[PDB]
RNA sequence: UUGACCUCAAAUCAGGUAGGACUACGCGCUGAUAAGCGCAGGAAAAGAAAAUAACCAUGAUUCCCUCAGUAACGUGAAGCGGGAAAAGCUCAAAUUUGAAAUCUGGCAACAUUUCUUUUGUUGUCCGAGUUGUAAUUUCAA
RNA sequence: AUUGGAUAUGCCAUAUAAAGCGCUUUCGAAGAGUCGAGUUGCAGCUCUAAAUGGGUGGUCAUCUAA
């Protein structure tokens, strides 16, 4: 298909044509407001990598942030969570930066919608568990931040633990 | 700041309840499934063996049992262990060819159209 | 003026002010207005199916199975132009595409600006044409991105030899420069 | 023991390109073109700069193993630009 | 700004890409259409169609 | 022998065996190494594997027990030979029997080698990728390297392979074991000879193929173009196949659709022509095989071999045929290879060995895979753009 | 445990599929053409082969056919 | 003049949705663990290896005992072993191309209920979707 | 009275279908401003990859992240 092409394409983000879009995009993004919605991801590889299916209730945000201490990408998931507090969050990734702002986008999903309701691949996310998980720490950055993985690299003991019989 | 065990006489027995409820559905099926003999793996405990986690890929086709039968007939699969030498291949096999001796599937009704 | 408007002249101008790259230059050099209505005579006839008479057709098809019936033993391979981006990647791969059609105004640039080299590249005779909408009403869409013929049946296979030569002759032998040079700054 | 000999796990196969993804990159690397340092490289690989093109990108990659990797990458550009151009 | 370095894609290859065989349901009525008319027949013998 | 294979045997078509097979049948069930130096078409194919498929048997080997014996082939055209036989012979057995040759697929190759193939039947090449590169492929449990052909794989070019492979394999407690001419381009290959075979309709004609597929698929086409003609191949079926080559050398008049391997030692009768749609391999056995009339269609890129048999002080003559009268039926060829699924499945597996052909070519200088023009040669089989072919 | 694991599936063991209308008719047409015993030309059939049934397929719809 | 499409708006439009309280226990934020801020459930976090090991190898996660006050540098682990419980998997990346096979919604019938309060099926008309909704597959392949 | 998973049995089903495993002369796609290096308090800033590659451990072993 076309995502194979807009995979390794995406990845060449210095080149002539991976720069000149940079430019224009962020031109049009900076007039936009701090957060405004899309109506198509403009990565639409690596939103449908990242979770995002092209029906009724996913919903693309894109936000900048401030350059210059929480992970930026951290931050694009909450204050987008904290400007549309219906919707569940899936990820967030980088679409573009300039000298003084990183763009990202964010997908995200209705969970009333009788749509995600009755799909048993995004169903999970229906159910009170997942209520502002980017707020938990619980997401794509939100574990990596924290340092939830598996590996040597990343009061259990402060108390005593007095059996009965000892 | 501590950590008292004046629960312990309950969680041995919630346990033991728990326990008790798992066979009730279960009443003429293990309350857990066969686990493998395979041998720790240091310098230290090499000469042991102990239960597992569950049978090769090859363990299992090797005994008659494919790898989606498995797990309706309580038999864990790992995915991830290998047999690197015959010795702990032969071993599993007399552990899945004795428990398949010893096992009896109640039968089911099918779904074949009529008519 | 409103809030968005003079945003949306500015974006305008300043796909013309910056440095157009060479790959994204050949996206505003275009398929003609006559040559442009040709290609959309011959894909008049190999539209799909809407699909509200494909079903019209299967519940005509279903009565007769009902009874005992049949014509799938008498089906022949369907025709129709063959669209959708991911589909159509897969059909110039193949070298089953024998015209594929681009539209210029794709919005995220980047999911039709490996076409053209494709084409280029598999032999699969290309042209860029206008209003991606314009293929959308083709296969009753909103938006259609590209399209391709890949089997017209032997009616239409010496129309068609002669509608791609003029794609060549217009878009691909001519505009040989203006996609190997860097556009926009006027 | 009597010890055997293992098929391979089919998940060491990644690292492995295929011809279609070979396809892709060859594809996509001329119509992405060339970087705003290594526009620079590629002068410095054609009018023999050894030393000075290995000694940036070093500097600006890392790596050598990167640093050599472009070199065997951008090589193969201008070689392949001499038959095209 | 140079001109485009088409390197690669100057020449044109002939060969297809993909090397995996042509499936059969490409040669064969569309297996989910008969899928389809089946369900529609069936609905006749309900009477719901 | 065992009654299993007897009745296998039976089925075959083979009672007596051969006079050779007398002098070596004997030593080789008793587990005798034997030096064998025979002609073409003397039994060496189905005498040296019946010992060796009993010898497996006589271990009553399983699936897991690994690699028990090896038949070394040294071509292609050899190993579908080869592998044939023992697809027939040991349907009655128990254990696998299959083949690995040069220009296939080196991981569905390899993954039908993890389970454990009793009778591998392999090339000088693929072998050497066994023992040293595959892991998980066990010969170590063999009983004996058969090896054919010694004065063919020395001259293959791989003669410093037999010996390098041979030191990690198992050898110790195992015993071893006047011409016609058509200047035809790389386009109108067949072309010459649908009209040929049209023109020549009640004649004694033999035409003869490069590779087993190549007789497995221009059959099926001239059957589906209203052409009808008997092979004598079939599907590797020894029980048509003997009654085939009977019936073709009684009739008098007839296409013979036929193999160069399996053509040699095969009574070859008086055909009135004798047609090689495809390039020969052996030097000498093709040069041989003439002592009717006899032609074959020379490539445009491949005069080599008329500069070769004019070396070796043979005569050559290029009878000629207009071009106009040549006919240009190859758009009726382009579209029944696009609809029937079994026809292309043929063409696509039929272009392909015939492709290999020109890989493991003998006559490197005059046949050069890499020197002839890779468009043509597929709008001669049927399809616009050659399909795609691991090299 | 034993009687009731075995009677159960003494009723419940039959497996024969009598063949649809349709299906019946679709060998019935592809047998009197060529006979019952060469099924494996009948992938290579053009018309009444119209579903591209397999080699194997056919034949385990003749068992079908008969039992 | 007209018509699509993109973008942006407006509506007491149709239907929904978010705040706030408890905070013993959970997870984050900065922080002299305390305080402050944020966010959930009956548990939560964790989770089916970009893990250990150097063996005749182990095999998601959690927890207890031990390793052990040990290695390492007053602070202070982890592998192994012994227990409790054990359940696995789902997408992206290959063309359904012999047929968008997918789904929300409006209306109407048929049911159905912890329930006249609930939850669905079928028919039908837009609409979403080819910038990709289903079938298939997740490397164990 | 509401409710559980079952057992037998009645009616429906639509199966022109779907699934396990042999057998392969065929193919086998794998997540980036991420990894990584430099550098300030796992974050910040500068720079910026690859396909038997990449990671962590002793030429080997073991894993398959974003």
């Amino acid at each position: 298909g076309a995502y194979k092409y807009l995979e390794e394409l995406a990845k060449k983000k210095q080149s002539d044509v991976n720069l000149f879009l940079s430019r224009v995009r962020a031109w049009e993004y900076r007039q936009m407001n701090v957060i405004h919605r899309a109506s198509r991801p403009s990565r639409p590889d690596k939103a449908r990598r990242l979770g995002y299916k092209a029906k009724q209730g996913y919903v693309i945000y894109r936000i900048r942030v401030r350059r210059g201490q929480r992970s930026a990408r951290c931050t694009a998931e909450e204050r987008v969570g904290r400007y549309c507090s219906n919707l569940r969050v899936l990820n967030s990734y980088w679409v573009n930066q300039d000298a003084t702002y990183k763009f990202f986008e964010v997908i995200l999903v209705d969970p009333s919608h009788k749509a995600i309701r009755r799909d048993p691949r995004i169903n999970w996310i229906v159910n009170p568990v997942h209520k502002h998980r980017e707020s938990r720490g619980l997401t794509s950055i939100g574990k990596k931040s924290r340092g939830i993985g598996k590996g040597h690299r990343f009061l259990r003991h402060n108390t005593l633990s007095l059996r009965r019989y000892r | 700041y501590v950590k008292t065990w004046f629960n312990q006489p309950g969680r041995k027995l919630r346990r033991r309840q728990a326990r008790q409820t798992k066979a009730a559905k279960i009443a003429p099926r293990p309350v857990e499934a066969i686990r493998p003999a395979v041998k720790p793996p240091t310098i230290r405990y090499n000469m042991k063996v102990r239960a597992g986690r569950g049978f090769t890929l090859e363990e299992l086709k090797a005994a008659g049992v494919s790898r989606r039968v498995a797990s309706t007939i309580g038999i864990p699969v790992d995915h991830r262990r290998r047999n690197r030498s015959e010795e702990s291949l032969q071993r599993n096999v007399e552990r899945i060819k004795v428990y398949l001796a010893h096992l009896i599937v109640f039968p089911r009704k099918a779904g074949q159209p009529k008519k | 003026w409103p809030e968005y408007i003079r945003l949306q002249r500015r974006r305008k101008i300043l796909n013309l002010r910056l440095k157009v790259p060479p790959a994204i230059a050949q996206f505003q050099k275009t398929l003609d207005k006559n040559t442009a209505t040709q290609v959309f005579k011959l894909l008049n006839k190999y539209r799909p199916e809407t699909a509200a008479e494909k079903k019209q057709r299967l519940v005509a098809e279903a009565e007769a199975v009902a009874n005992g019936k049949s014509a799938q033993d008498v089906s022949k391979k369907p025709y129709n132009v063959k669209y959708g981006l991911n589909h159509v990647v897969a059909l110039i791969e193949a070298k089953k595409a024998k015209l594929v059609l681009i539209a210029s105004d794709v919005d995220p640039i980047e999911l039709v600006v490996f076409l053209p080299a494709l084409c280029k590249k598999m032999g699969v005779p290309y042209a860029i044409v206008k209003n991606k909408a314009r293929l959308g009403t083709v296969i009753h869409q909103k938006t259609a991105a590209v399209l391709a013929v890949t089997e017209v049946r032997e009616e239409d296979k010496n129309e068609l030899a002669s509608i791609v030569s003029a794609v060549d002759a217009n878009f691909s032998a001519k505009y040989d420069e203006s996609r190997r040079k860097w556009g926009g700054g006027i | 023991l009597t010890k055997r000999q293992l098929p391979e796990r089919p998940s060491r196969r990644k690292g492995h390109l295929s011809k279609r993804t070979a396809f892709v990159r060859s594809i996509v690397r001329e119509v992405a073109g060339f970087a705003p340092y290594e526009r620079r490289v590629m002068e410095l690989i054609r009018n023999s700069q050894d030393k000075r093109a290995r000694k940036l990108a070093k500097k600006r990659l890392g790596t050598l193993k990167r640093a050599k990797g472009k070199i065997e990458e951008l090589t193969s550009v201008i070689q392949s630009s001499r038959l095209a151009h | 700004y140079p001109d485009y370095d088409d390197f690669f894609t100057n020449t044109v290859r002939e060969t297809p890409l993909s090397s995996a065989p042509e499936p059969k349901r490409r040669f064969a009525p569309s297996k989910h259409e008969q899928k389809r008319i089946l369900q529609l027949a069936y609905a006749i013998r309900k009477g719901r169609i | 022998l065992s009654e299993n294979i007897q009745k296998a045997i039976k089925e075959m078509g083979f009672e007596t065996m051969t006079e050779i097979q007398k002098r070596s049948i004997p030593p080789l069930l008793a587990g005798r190494d034997v030096l064998g130096a025979a002609k073409t078409g003397s039994g060496k194919t189905l005498a040296f594997l019946i010992p060796t498929i009993e010898m497996l048997y006589a271990l009553k080997f399983k699936p897991r027990n690994g690699t028990g014996v090896i038949i070394i082939s040294p071509t292609r055209e050899l190993a579908l030979q080869i592998f044939g036989v023992a697809k027939e012979l040991l349907k009655y057995h128990h254990q696998t029997f299959g083949i690995v040759i040069g220009g296939a697929n080196r991981r569905a190759e390899a993954d039908k080698l993890v389970k454990g193939v009793n009778l591998l039947v392999a090339t000088p090449g693929r072998l050497l990728d066994h023992l040293q590169n595959t892991k998980g492929f066990v010969f170590r449990n063999l009983r004996s390297l058969v090896i054919d052909e010694a004065d063919r794989i020395l001259e293959i070019g791989f003669e410093d392979e037999m010996r390098q492979i041979m030191k990690i394999l198992p050898s110790e407690n195992r015993q071893t074991l006047e011409q016609g001419y058509v200047v035809v381009d790389s386009d109108k290959r067949f072309l010459l000879l649908f009209s040929f075979l049209k023109r020549n309709l009640k004649k004694k004609v033999i035409v003869f193929m490069s590779s087993c597929a190549s007789v497995k698929y221009m059959a099926e086409l001239l059957n589906y173009i209203d052409l009808p003609v008997l092979d004598l191949h079939g599907k590797q079926k020894q029980q048509r196949r003997t009654n085939t080559f009977f019936e073709f050398c009684n009739a008098e008049k007839g296409i013979l659709l036929c193999t160069n391997v399996a053509a040699r030692g095969l009574d070859i009768p008086a055909v009135d022509w004798i047609v090689q749609y495809d390039p020969p391999d052996d030097p000498r056995d093709y040069i041989h095989r003439v002592g009717g009339k006899s032609l074959m269609f020379l490539a445009p890129s491949e005069l080599g071999f008329l500069r070769y048999l004019k070396t070796a002080k043979v005569s050559l003559n290029e009878f000629e045929f207009p071009a106009n009268k040549v006919a240009n039926v190859q758009s009726q060829l382009e579209k029944l290879v696009s609809k029937n699924y079994y026809l292309q499945q043929s063409a696509k597996d039929g272009y392909r060995s015939y492709l290999q052909a020109y890989a493991s070519y003998s006559l490197k200088s005059i046949f050069d895979i890499n020197k002839l023009d890779l468009a043509k040669v597929a709008k001669s089989f049927g399809f616009a753009h050659p399909p795609n072919v691991n090299i | 445990l034993e009687e009731e694991a075995v009677k159960k599936a003494a009723r419940q063991s039959n497996k024969m599929l009598p063949l649809s209308a349709f299906e019946h008719a679709y060998i019935q047409r592809l047998i009197n053409k060529y006979g019952t015993e060469d099924f494996e030309s009948m992938a290579k059939d053009v018309k009444l082969n119209s579903k591209l049934f397999n080699g194997s397929k056919l034949k385990n719809l003749y068992i079908r056919m008969k039992a």
